[PDB]
DNA sequence: TGTCGTCAGGATTCCAGGCAGTTCG
DNA sequence: CGAACTGCCTGGAATCCTGACGACA
C-alpha cells in the first residue's frame, strides 16, 4: 500500500544520509515518478471513462445521462486523485529536507492544479502556514 | 514530575479525553499545582480546544512539582474502553517513564504505559471583542445539529435581541429552529447586536454527541467572528472550543 | 547563461510619429464576466461525504444547452420547437429538434442518428443526405449537437429531415473608421528554446518599432494604433524529459521577466492586445484568464500591454475578434478524412460551425467542470485564431476572418518525428477596418533553414 | 394548495411511513377533503399497498383543494426519523408548490422541502374471494418470520375451520408453525374452508420493519389466491398490503 | 506482470432508549 | 396509592475485512 512503501523509502534515505555523514542531494526518480504521474491523472480527467454498478458491462459514456437507463443507481467513476494527493507529501518533505531548482516550478504547478480544481475556505485571524513551497515562492517574487 | 490522582468514577473524564482524542492525537497535558491543563490546536490550524480542571474535581491529589507530560491519544483510547462507571481510577506517576493507571474493585487492575513527550507550541489566544453572547442546553442543541446534520454541513445561526434563529439551508431541504426566553431550549440571552454566522457541522456534531444531553453550553460569537462554545465540569472545572465560520454564503 | 536584458534600441525619430484617440473597449474578461457571482454557488448542498464533478458536469451540460437553445430560438428561422417529454404530446405531426446524440450511421435512406440527451431517447432520419451531407459527415460523431426536422417514432422520438447548425450569414456593414489598426497573428513564441530564432524575432521587433526600409511599409506602420496577438509565449513544464536539453535558458521566470523587459521598449502610442496560450502557467484545462499574482508581475508593470484572456471575445469600434487556441482540430482530422494539418481553414471552419470552440470530449484537451459556459460565441466574430499549428492560411469565409497564425521558431523535435514542415518567420499583418487584411511580411531568409 | 394539517401521533405516523417505506422511493399520496389515500406498487409488481385515513383523525384540517403529492421516501424518512409521541405534527402548505412540516411541544422545528413532480399511475382493487381471516399478534408474526428467515425460503399457509400452520422448507428443514385455541394470540378467527397457499419470505420480512409488537393485525386469504394483509390505527386509519401468491416452486 | 488507490457491502460489536421489575412517602 | 431507578435487551448505528473497479512501468 502506502504506509511501508514510504516508511522503507524514508528509511533507505535515512540510513543513506548516516552513512555518507549528513550529505545528500535531490534524486531524479521522484520526479520521473510524479511527472508522468501528473500527466496521466490530467488524461484520466480529461476522458472520465464511467462504468455502471450493476451494469458491469455496459460503459456509461462520459456525458451525464443522470443515472444508467438499465439500473437506476449510482454509476462509478475513476477519479485518480486519491494517489496524487498521498504522493504530494513525499514530494513536499523532500523538497523541504534538500534543496534543488527545476523542480519548484512543478511544485507550486501541481498545487495550484489541486487548489483550482477545487476551486482552504475557512481561515482565521492567526495564520502564518509555514511551507518551505510559499517560502521558495515569495523569494522568487522577490528577485523578480 | 512525581504525582498521584486518584477519583471514584471518572466516566465523565474518560468520554472528554475521548474526544479530545477524536479532535486530535497529540496532545500534552500540563501538571501545575493548581491542577491540570491542556489545549490542543490544529493540524489545519482551524480549530483549538482548551480544557482546565482545578484541584477541586478528584477525590486525592498529590503533585510533586509542575511540569508538562505527554500521553499519546491512541494509547488512551485504548485504555478508556475498559472503565466501569464505578471503578476507582488512581493515575501514579514517579521519575521514570512509567504511568501507572490502577483499578480497586472486584479485581485489582494496575496497567503500566510508557511516558512520550509532545512539544506544541503554546500561545495565548488574543483577546477578541465577542458582541453576542447566550446558555442554552446541550440536549436541544445536539438533537438540533443531528437532524440538519444530514441534509448540509453549513448550519446559520442569528442572533438579535431576545432572539435566535438556528437554520439550515440547501437547494432541496430547509430547517429552521426559534428560540426566544420562553421556550424550552434557551437558558439566557446576552445578544447586543444583530448577528448571522454559518458554520460547519462535522466537528460540532462530534463534540455535541460526546457531550452529555443534561450538561449546558455557553455560545460566545458575533457577526462574522469565531466561534467558542464552553462549559464547566462538576461546576469546577472549564472546557471551551474555538472554530472560525465560513466566508462562503 | 543569456538574460535578454540588452536589447534595449530607441525606435526610428525619422520615422513619421502620429498619436491619435485610441478608445481601447473589450467585451470578455473572465475575471469578471465568468467568476462574478456564479461560479462559488454550484449546488453547496450536500451529505456528510458526497462528489461535486458529476453536479458540476451536469450543470455545465445544461447550461451549454440551454443557451444553444436560447440561440436557435433567436434563429428566426426554425419554429415548433418541443422537447422529448413533449412526445406524449404531439402524436402525427413532423417535429424539429436541435439535440445532443449518441451515435452516427451513415445509411442509405438518410442518415441514421442514434441521439441521447438529459431528456430522452431520439431516433433520426437525419437529413444529412441533403445539403448538408459534406457538414453532418464533417460533424462530430459521438460530442456535437444537430438539427434534425422530420418524424414522430413508435417511442422513440424519431425524426426523418435535413439540418446543420449554420451561423447567420447575412450580416450589416459595420460602421467604418477613419484610420487603420492592426491585427499581427503571431502565436507560438516559446521563448528561450533552443530553436528559437531569436536574431529575427529582434529584428522584427526593431522594425516594427519603427525602422522601416519600404515606402509602402512606412505608410502602413505609420498609422498603426492596435497591436492585436495571439500569445503563446513560453511552453512550461510536464511534457518529456528530453524537454531538459530542450531549455536553452535554466529558468522560466527568468524568460518571463526577459520577455516582459524585451516587449516594454515599444513606444507607448501603440497598443498591444496579448494573452495566453495553451503552454500556459495555469490550469490546462480550458479556459483561463492568465497566470498567477508572481507569473503576471512585470505584466502589471507594463501598462499598455492589455492582457486579454485565451480564449476571449473582443470588441472594438464594431468588429468583433477572438483569441482561442485550439485542440479538438486533431480530433476532427482523425474523425473526417479529406484534412490535413496544412488545412487550418477547413479545421477552424469545422470548429465554428457549431457556435462554439471544442465540444468533443475524450481528447488531448483537458475541460474542467464549471457551471458557466463562455465558449458559446453571441455575434458573429470578425477575426478567428488558432494556436499550436505553426500553419498559416488566409481565408474568407461567409464574409467572416479566418486566418491562421503559425509559428516564428525553428522545427521541433515533436515535429521531426511526425515529419511535417512548419511556418515560421511569418508576420501577418490584417488591418479590420472591413473586416479585412493588410499584408503578409516575410523573413525567412533572416534565418538558417531547418 | 395552502392546507394546513395538526393532529398528534408523530411517532404513530413514523411507524406507518417506515412500514410503507422499503417498497417505493416515492408513493402517490391523493390529499382530498375526505383525507389522505396513499398508494404504491412494488417495483418487482409483487405486493400492491395502500392506505387510507380519513380526514376527521386530524385535529386541525384545512384545505382548499384537493391535489396529488409523490412523496419521496428519502427525504420522509430522513425527516421522519425524529418523530415522538410527547409533541404535535404539523403538516402546512402555502402557496409555492413546496412542503412544510412543523413541530411544535418540546421545540419548534420546521422543515421545508421542495415537492418533486414525478409521474404516477392509477391502480384498481379487485375483489378476491375471501374464505380464511385470521387476527394475529406482533410477538407472533416476529417469531415466525425470524424462524423463517434463518434457514427456510418457501412457506405454505393451511388454515382449517379451527387452526392455522405454516409449513416452512428452504433446502432441508421442515418447520410447522401451529397456531390454535392453544395461544392467546389466536382467540378470534372466521374459517370456513380448509384454505392452501405458497408464498415467499424475502418480501414479508421486507415489508414487517415497521409493525408493532403489541399490535393485532388482520390476514385474510383463501386457495393459492393474493393474500390480503390489513391494520387499523386510530380507529379510523387503515394500511392494507396486497401479496401476490407464489405458484412457482 | 508487478504495484497502488478508490468504491460498495454485509457481518460484527457498541451505544442508547423503551419494556419490565422494584423500593421510596 | 404513584413515582423514580435500575436491569436488560433489542433496535440503530459506527467499524471494518473482503470483493469489485480503475491507474503506471
Ligand atoms: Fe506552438
Ligand atoms: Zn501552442
Amino acid at each position: 500500500g502506502d504506509m511501508e512503501e514510504k516508511v522503507a523509502r524514508q528509511l533507505a534515505l535515512a540510513e543513506r544520509i548516516r552513512a555518507v555523514d549528513e550529505h545528500h542531494v535531490a534524486e531524479t526518480i521522484i520526479n520521473s515518478h510524479l511527472v508522468p504521474d501528473l500527466r496521466g491523472n490530467l488524461r484520466s480527467f480529461t476522458r472520465q471513462e464511467f462504468r455502471c454498478v450493476k451494469c458491469n458491462t455496459k460503459y456509461r459514456r462520459p456525458p451525464l445521462t443522470g443515472k444508467c437507463p438499465k439500473c437506476g443507481g449510482k454509476i462509478v467513476l475513476t477519479v485518480s486523485k486519491g494517489a496524487i494527493e498521498k504522493y504530494l507529501p513525499t514530494a513536499k518533505m523532500l523538497v523541504t529536507k534538500y534543496r534543488v531548482k527545476d523542480y519548484t516550478r512543478q511544485r507550486i504547478c501541481i498545487t495550484e492544479k489541486d487548489i483550482k480544481t477545487l476551486f482552504e475556505k475557512q481561515r482565521t485571524l492567526m495564520g502564518f502556514s509555514a511551507d518551505i513551497c510559499e517560502k521558495m515562492v515569495k523569494e522568487r517574487t522577490g528577485h523578480s | 514530575m512525581p504525582f498521584e490522582v486518584v477519583f471514584d468514577g471518572a466516566k465523565e473524564f474518560a468520554d472528554l479525553i475521548a474526544t479530545a482524542s477524536n479532535l486530535i492525537d497529540e496532545a500534552a497535558f500540563k501538571f501545575t499545582e493548581e491542577g491540570i491543563s491542556m489545549r490542543a490546536m490544529d493540524p489545519s490550524r482551524v480549530v483549538l480546544i482548551d480544557l482546565n480542571l482545578p484541584e477541586s474535581i478528584f477525590s486525592k491529589y498529590e503533585v510533586e512539582e509542575p511540569e508538562t507530560i505527554g500521553i499519546n491519544m491512541d494509547q488512551f483510547k485504548k485504555i478508556l474502553k475498559r472503565g466501569k462507571a464505578k471503578d476507582t481510577l488512581i493515575l501514579r506517576k514517579g521519575d521514570e517513564n512509567f504511568l501507572e493507571i490502577t483499578f480497586e474493585g472486584t479485581a485489582k487492575r494496575t496497567f503500566r504505559l510508557p511516558l512520550i513527550d509532545v512539544e506544541e507550541l503554546e500561545l495565548e489566544l488574543p483577546e477578541l471583542p465577542f458582541t453576542a453572547k447566550v446558555v442554552l442546553l446541550g440536549e436541544v442543541l445536539k438533537e438540533g445539529i443531528k437532524d440538519a446534520s444530514l441534509v448540509s454541513d453549513a448550519i446559520k445561526f442569528i442572533a438579535k435581541e431576545n432572539e435566535f434563529t438556528m437554520k439550515a439551508e440547501g437547494e432541496t431541504n430547509e430547517v429552521e429552529i426559534r428560540l426566544t426566553l420562553e421556550d424550552e431550549g434557551l437558558l439566557d440571552l446576552e445578544v447586543e447586536e444583530e448577528t448571522k454566522s454559518a458554520y460547519g457541522i462535522r466537528y460540532l456534531s462530534d463534540m455535541v454527541k460526546g457531550i452529555g444531553k443534561a450538561d449546558e453550553v455557553i455560545l460566545r460569537f458575533g457577526n462574522e467572528m469565531p466561534l467558542q462554545m464552553e462549559y464547566m465540569i462538576r461546576d469546577e472545572g472549564r472546557l471551551t472550543f474555538l472554530l472560525a465560520p465560513r466566508v462562503e454564503e | 547563461y543569456s538574460t535578454y536584458s540588452d536589447l534595449v534600441i530607441a525606435p526610428k525619430e525619422g520615422f513619421h510619429y502620429r498619436a491619435k484617440e485610441i478608445p481601447d473597449e473589450w467585451e470578455l474578461a473572465f475575471d469578471v464576466k465568468n467568476v462574478k457571482f456564479e461560479v462559488p454557488k454550484v449546488k453547496n448542498a450536500q451529505s456528510k461525504e458526497g462528489e461535486v464533478i458529476i453536479q458540476a458536469y451536469s450543470s455545465y451540460f445544461k447550461s451549454r444547452l440551454k443557451k444553444m437553445r436560447r440561440i436557435f430560438r433567436e434563429n428566426p428561422e426554425i419554429g415548433t420547437i418541443v422537447d422529448i417529454a413533449k412526445l406524449s404530446y404531439v402524436r402525427e405531426d413532423d417535429v424539429t429538434i436541435i439535440g445532443l446524440v449518441n451515435e452516427k450511421r451513415e445509411t442509405r435512406k438518410g442518415y441514421l442518428f442514434e441521439i441521447e440527451d438529459a431528456t430522452g431517447r431520439i431516433k433520426v432520419f437525419i437529413g444529412s443526405d441533403k445539403e448538408g451531407a459534406n457538414e453532418a459527415y464533417s460533424t462530430i460523431m459521438p460530442d456535437s449537437v444537430v438539427a434534425f426536422r422530420g418524424t414522430p417514432g413508435k417511442g422513440i422520438f424519431f425524426a426523418n429531415r435535413v439540418f446543420l447548425p449554420d451561423v447567420p450569414k447575412f450580416k450589416r456593414s459595420k460602421p467604418p473608421l477613419e484610420e487603420k489598426v492592426y491585427a499581427i497573428l503571431l502565436s507560438d513564441i516559446h521563448v528561450g528554446s533552443n530553436k528559437f530564432c531569436e536574431e529575427a524575432f529582434i529584428k522584427f521587433l526593431e522594425w516594427l518599432n519603427g525602422e522601416v526600409n519600404s515606402r509602402t511599409e512606412e505608410e502602413l506602420v505609420s498609422r498603426i494604433k492596435y497591436i492585436i496577438i495571439g500569445g503563446d509565449v513560453v511552453d512550461g513544464v510536464g511534457i518529456y524529459p528530453g524537454q531538459y536539453n530542450e531549455l536553452a535558458i535554466p529558468d522560466i521566470f527568468d524568460q518571463y521577466e526577459a520577455l516582459a523587459n524585451l516587449l516594454k521598449q515599444v513606444p507607448d502610442h501603440i497598443t498591444m492586445f496579448i494573452g495566453p496560450g495553451n503552454h500556459d502557467a495555469a490550469r490546462t484545462a480550458l479556459p483561463q484568464p492568465g497566470f498567477y499574482e508572481e507569473y503576471a508581475k512585470p505584466l502589471y508593470k507594463l501598462k499598455n500591454a492589455v492582457i486579454i484572456s485565451n480564449p476571449a471575445v473582443i470588441r472594438l469600434h464594431g468588429r468583433d475578434f477572438l483569441v482561442a487556441h485550439g485542440r479538438g482540430i486533431e480530433d476532427v482530422v482523425d474523425f473526417v478524412p479529406n484534412r490535413s494539418h496544412h488545412r487550418p481553414a477547413e479545421a477552424m471552419v469545422e470548429l465554428l460551425k457549431l457556435r462554439h470552440i471544442a465540444p468533443t470530449f475524450g481528447n488531448k484537451v483537458p475541460i474542467a467542470p464549471d457551471p458557466e459556459d463562455t465558449l458559446v460565441i453571441e455575434s458573429v466574430p470578425d477575426l478567428f485564431q488558432a494556436g499550436h499549428v505553426h500553419v498559416m492560411q488566409y481565408k474568407t469565409y461567409n464574409g467572416v476572418f479566418v486566418i491562421n497564425t503559425g509559428t516564428w521558431q525553428a522545427q521541433t523535435e515533436f515535429q521531426k518525428m511526425v515529419n511535417i514542415i512548419p511556418t515560421p518567420a511569418r508576420v501577418p499583418i490584417i488591418d479590420v477596418e472591413t473586416a479585412r487584411l493588410r499584408a503578409v511580411v516575410r523573413f525567412d531568409q533572416f534565418c538558417e533553414g531547418v
